[PDB]
DNA sequence: CGTTAATTAACG
DNA sequence: CGTTAATTAACG
DNA sequence: CGTTAATTAACG
DNA sequence: GTTAATTAACG
DNA sequence: GTTAATTAACG
DNA sequence: CGTTAATTAACG
């Protein structure tokens, strides 16, 4: 179920 | 927490 | 498929 | 008529 | 704590 | 090989 | 709150 | 412009 | 803690 990246660090 | 998807 | 709000 | 390697966001 | 499959990077 | 400004998640 | 890497801005 | 996904809202 | 309302970032 995971979805987009999450924006980086 | 995040909402379960 | 859309992610993160911006 | 793009698959493999690497990464990461899901989970109970 | 830490695997899984989806996503993303890489190659081109 | 352009460089700094702005934004981002991580951390405990 | 602060840090440092990433991303956006600038023209 | 529409749709799926995320985020905000409600008490 | 449940659920729908409202928003927004996907596409091309
Ligand atoms: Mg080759
Ligand atoms: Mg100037
Ligand atoms: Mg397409
Ligand atoms: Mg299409």
């Amino acid at each position: 179920k995971r979805g987009r990246g999450r924006p980086r660090k | 927490g995040r909402p379960r998807k | 498929k859309r992610g993160r709000g911006r």
